[PDB]
RNA sequence: GAAAUUGUUGAAAGGGAAGGGCAUUUGAUCAGACA
RNA sequence: CGUGGAGGUCAGUGACGAAGCCUAGACCGUAAGGUCGGGUCGAACGGCCUCUAGUGCAGAUCUUGGUGGUAGUAGCAAAUAUUCAAAUGAGAACUUUGAAGACUGAAGUGGGGAAAGGUUCCACGUCAACAGCAGUUGGACGUGGGUUAGUCGAUCCUAAGA
RNA sequence: GUGAACAGCCUCUAGUUGAUAGAAUAAUGUAGAUAAGGGAAGUCGGCAAAAUAGAUCCGUAACUUCGGGAUAAGGAUUGGC
């Protein structure tokens, strides 16, 4: 008859369906615009998230009542040991749309990605790729003729990449692989590139550089089966209210004589693929560096890794991206990190952060120590000890 | 006797019966189903797997609103259950036919299950009492079981009949000048 | 082997309650023979059934 | 084959019955070890000692002591032959603290 | 020892009911007339 | 057109198979229906002219009986709680015994009675039904045994009342 | 035993351990609890819920049929040795 009261309707309907994703590995459904008058680079790539810790840091934003002083900010850590290609896939033009038209492999591959293609690999013969290896022994013809022939068509080209799991605290041993779109100049310049880095090994910090705004592809964590209350923020029902209460008292009007897609029913939550974007870049690791979670302030050596090590992670031994804020997907999942797709402006884009202080103390309680160093001096000697 | 039909020859099998089980006859239904036709052996050690939550029983006929399980994909199937009760009176049907088959003094390792029966017991009444000063029959499905064990026999030969061909005179105008013509 | 009947004539023979009367488990086939009171009697007094302590409730602390 | 040993373990009860209701401690608990002999011991029978019964109800239903030092037995069946020649006794070691043992063999005869 | 209703076996059809009317293809099945 | 029964008749059919029942086999009739074959069955039954009626069903929230879909579904969630081992038995989550853990907490889940029941008591045997899982157990089933008074009640007395 | 107590709570004697069971712990429930800052803004309506409570001492208004109102209200205090 009319709402009576007016208010905005609950949850956003471009978002739909609230399904489990086909995949743990949201898929990139974009890449940044190509500009082929730079160099030859990946537009992306691969990590899985550590967790989050606390950063301190003057602000630089002429205008706002924190200009020149500091603040303190919550920033995620994904672990991001090199990726190794290991293909290159080309793609052309259809009336129909994108086309895959071949693959071409390296020629040794890890068990790594070997046993992604796998699902019982111990009981298996692990005979994959063995007859392709073999294409390469005869010249090398056949491999030619298709890197040749992407050359010819071809509008755009990816890499075929994988993580190096093993290089990573997690139990699972097998690999991640995945298309990366590659955007410096000109078709025959990246397969050349792709070509030439078969086998061989490509760092984060060919990728992304400090400061830079950046996106992350993953999939969210989950939580089952959920009522309708939690999973679109609806109204709770009255207490006095007859069989039940986290509910939607009006399904529906009359006619429609049919619930209709627009209205919150239980059902699955979380699982989802979410591309959030611009996430500023704070700081780039270095595995081979200790003195990671130091500064130019702090410059006690120290690794970001927290007193007694990220909660449900592990270490961090490898090269890492820190991301300002928080990010989709949980600690342990694959997560891609992506080129932005357009030139931000912004100021707060632009901005030139420098951490002033990175947090290291236990994310398992309410840490009282960076180190163990500060601990011992602070405590003394204890009953154990020397 | 008088079992339902069936097609095998008497030489070379052996058969039994329960009439008047107390089991569900929908169970006991999609069980036997499930062993019907299989290799007398494989269908033993396949009843003794059910029993164990090792594989199960799919349910197709009697199943609505069944629970869901990996062990039915084995079979195409989402829905299958473990029908204990089920399961040990037919296994004894089957010992039993087994017994007779040796008796007979047929080869048991040609034996496979060559027909399986599972229908409709008379009903057993007893009644349970609703709200309101009601009452309302509470009532047992019983099940008759039949199963026939025969011994596999290879091949089928050939032999038919011949279709006496009929045609015109203009038919065989062809046919006569096709050979004399060519070949 | 049903030995209900011979516990609860043990009960009443020694004069206490069943929850107190101890059937020993490895004289199972003789306690099962014991029909009568005078062959529980002649069974109690050979400590094939034995009566079994009270429980007790100490004053120490009240005091 | 078979091999028919003896050691003694020592079993977290505590991260196995973390979580569980209390009116379920006790009985969990019976269930849990059989559970972990099975896991060493290969061994699909597993028989607990009326007086490791006896260790693990000593506080009650919910009060099981959060470790236990068992010792599990693998014998040979016995008698109208059960579906496999072995099984396992379990029976509780008396030792002052349950609390910093290895696992370890015991030399039997 | 009918029917409702059921099991098995054989045959057939089935993209949000099924069943029906005129007509013919196809499959199965069968009467008659011929001499 | 069809059904129960009656008079007449065809010296009608039939244990060498009446009647009934089954049959996407045949044939006659526009139709109500009629005829045959084959299977099943077992003792009676039909055509024709007439006579006679308790004479033809899809419904009546029709009567009685039987049967479904629903559905292996709702459910079997109040009364804090169970556990180890032996014994027995084809068979043991549930019986027996031992051990352990608890409960009722003397305003009792203790020890007796009145009304009412009527053998439920006790023993031996024992599981087809019953005890909304089970069963070797039972207030179940089978076969037996058992209730002792000068003093305990009745019986006597009177009450409202009859 | 505690305590004013035949209350509640724990125990001895006696008696039970009966009441389908297993595995999990989604939604929504039923029953039991908690919640920052605000404090009835919720709602027909404080419905529900929360707050209060024993004892000892101190203190106690209008009004009244002088019997009350009254544990009015408002306060302090309480273990062990
Ligand atoms: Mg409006
Ligand atoms: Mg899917
Ligand atoms: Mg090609
Ligand atoms: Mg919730
Ligand atoms: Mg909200
Ligand atoms: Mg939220
Ligand atoms: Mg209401
Ligand atoms: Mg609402
Ligand atoms: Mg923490
Ligand atoms: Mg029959
Ligand atoms: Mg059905
Ligand atoms: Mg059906
Ligand atoms: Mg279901
Ligand atoms: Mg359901
Ligand atoms: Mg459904
Ligand atoms: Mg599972
Ligand atoms: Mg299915
Ligand atoms: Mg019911
Ligand atoms: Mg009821
Ligand atoms: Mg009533
Ligand atoms: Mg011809
Ligand atoms: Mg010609
Ligand atoms: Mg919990
Ligand atoms: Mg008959
Ligand atoms: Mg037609
Ligand atoms: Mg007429
Ligand atoms: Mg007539
Ligand atoms: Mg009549
Ligand atoms: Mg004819
Ligand atoms: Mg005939
Ligand atoms: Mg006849
Ligand atoms: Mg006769
Ligand atoms: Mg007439
Ligand atoms: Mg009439
Ligand atoms: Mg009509
Ligand atoms: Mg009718
Ligand atoms: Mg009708
Ligand atoms: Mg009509
Ligand atoms: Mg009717
Ligand atoms: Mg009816
Ligand atoms: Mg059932
Ligand atoms: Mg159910
Ligand atoms: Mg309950
Ligand atoms: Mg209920
Ligand atoms: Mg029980
Ligand atoms: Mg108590
Ligand atoms: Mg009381
Ligand atoms: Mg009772
Ligand atoms: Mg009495
Ligand atoms: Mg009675
Ligand atoms: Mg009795
Ligand atoms: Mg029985
Ligand atoms: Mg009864
Ligand atoms: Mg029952
Ligand atoms: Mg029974
Ligand atoms: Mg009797
Ligand atoms: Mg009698
Ligand atoms: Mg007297
Ligand atoms: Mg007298
Ligand atoms: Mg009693
Ligand atoms: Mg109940
Ligand atoms: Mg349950
Ligand atoms: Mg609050
Ligand atoms: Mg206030
Ligand atoms: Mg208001
Ligand atoms: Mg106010
Ligand atoms: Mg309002
Ligand atoms: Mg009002
Ligand atoms: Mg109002
Ligand atoms: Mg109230
Ligand atoms: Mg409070
Ligand atoms: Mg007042
Ligand atoms: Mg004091």
């Amino acid at each position: 008859s009319h709402r009576k009261y007016e208010a905005p309707r609950h949850g956003h309907l471009g978002f739909l369906p609230r399904k489990r994703a086909a995949s743990i590995r949201a898929r990139v459904k974009a890449f940044p615009k190509d500009d082929r008058s730079k160099p030859v680079a990946l537009t992306s790539f691969l990590g899985y998230k550590a967790g989050m810790t606390t950063i301190v840091r003057d602000l630089d934003r002429p205008g706002s009542k924190f200009h020149k002083r500091e603040v303190v900010e919550a920033v995620t850590v994904v672990d991001t040991p090199p990726v190794v290609v290991v293909g290159v896939v080309g793609y052309v033009e259809t009336p129909r749309g994108l086309r895959s038209l071949t693959t071409v492999w390296a020629e040794h591959l890890s068990d790594e990605v070997k046993r992604r293609f796998y699902k019982n690999w111990y009981k298996s013969k692990k005979k994959a790729f063995t007859k392709y290896s073999a294409k390469y022994a005869q010249d090398g013809a056949g491999i030619e003729r298709e890197l040749a022939r992407i050359k010819k068509y071809a509008s755009v080209v990816r890499v075929l990449v994988h993580t190096q799991i093993r290089k990573t605290p997690l139990a699972q041993k097998k690999a991640h692989l995945a298309e990366i779109q590659l955007n410096g100049g000109s078709i025959s310049e990246k397969v050349d590139w792709a070509r030439e880095h078969f086998e061989k090994t490509v760092a984060v910090d060919s990728v992304f550089e400090q400061n830079e705004m950046i996106d992350a592809i993953a999939v969210t964590k989950g939580h089952g089966f959920e009522g309708v209350t939690h999973r679109w923020g609806t109204k709770k029902l009255p207490r006095k209210t007859h069989r039940g209460l986290r509910k939607v008292a009006c399904i529906g009007a009359w006619h429609p004589a049919h619930v209709m897609w627009s209205v919150a029913r239980a059902g699955q939550r979380g699982y989802h693929s979410r591309t959030s974007i611009n996430h500023k870049i704070y700081r780039v690791g270095k595995g081979d560096d200790e003195a990671n979670g130091a500064t130019s302030f702090d410059r006690t050596k120290k690794t970001i890794t927290p007193m007694g090590g990220f909660v449900h992670y592990g270490e961090i031994k490898n090269d890492f991206i820190m991301v300002k804020g928080c990010i989709p997907g949980n600690r342990k999942r694959i997560v891609t990190l992506r080129k932005s797709l357009y030139t931000n402006t912004s100021r707060k884009a632009l901005e030139e952060v420098s951490l002033k202080w990175i947090d290291t103390a236990s994310k398992f309680g309410k840490g009282r120590f960076q180190t163990p160093a500060e601990k011992h001096a602070f405590m003394g000697t204890l009953k154990k000890d020397l | 006797a008088r079992y339902g039909a069936t097609s095998t020859n008497p030489a070379k099998s052996a058969s039994a019966r329960g009439s008047y089980l107390r089991v569900s006859f929908k169970n006991t239904r999609e069980t036997a189903q499930a062993i019907n036709g299989w290799e007398l052996t494989k269908a033993q050690k396949y009843l003794e797997q059910v029993l164990d939550h090792q594989r199960a029983i799919p349910f197709r006929r009697f199943n609505s609103s069944i629970g869901r399980t990996a062990q039915g994909k084995e079979f195409g199937v989402t829905k299958a259950r473990w029908p204990a009760k089920s399961v040990k009176f037919v296994q004894g049907l089957l010992q039993n036919a087994a017994a007779n088959a040796e008796a007979k003094g047929l080869d048991a390792t040609k034996l496979y299950v060559s027909h399986i029966q599972v229908n409709q017991a008379p009903k057993q009444r007893r009644r349970t009492y609703r709200a309101h000063g009601r009452i309302n029959k509470y009532e047992s499905s019983p099940s008759h079981i039949e199963l026939v064990v025969t011994e596999k026999e290879e091949a089928v030969a050939k032999a038919a009949e011949k279709k006496v061909v009929r045609l015109t005179s203009r038919q065989r105008g062809r046919i006569a000048a096709q050979k004399r013509i060519a070949a | 082997a049903n030995l209900r009947t011979q516990k609860r004539l043990a009960a009443s023979v020694v004069g206490v309650g069943k929850r107190k009367v101890w059937l020993d488990p490895n004289e199972t086939s003789e306690i099962a023979q014991a029909n009568s009171r005078n062959a529980i009697r002649k069974l109690v007094k050979n400590g094939t059934i034995v009566k079994k302590a009270v429980t007790v409730h100490s004053k120490s602390r009240t005091r | 084959l078979k091999d028919v040993v003896t050691r003694e373990y020592t079993i977290n009860l505590h991260k196995r019955l973390h979580g569980v209701s209390f009116k379920k401690r006790a009985p969990r608990a019976v269930k849990e070890i059989k559970k972990f002999a099975k896991l060493h011991m290969g061994t699909d029978d597993v028989r607990l000692a009326p007086e490791l019964n006896q260790a693990i109800w000593k506080r009650g239903v919910k009060g099981v002591e959060y470790r236990l030092r068992l010792r599990i037995s693998r014998k040979r069946n016995e008698e109208e032959d059960a579906k496999n020649p072995l099984f396992s006794y379990v029976e509780p070691v008396l030792v002052a603290s349950a609390k910093g043992l290895q696992t370890v063999v015991v030399e039997e005869d």
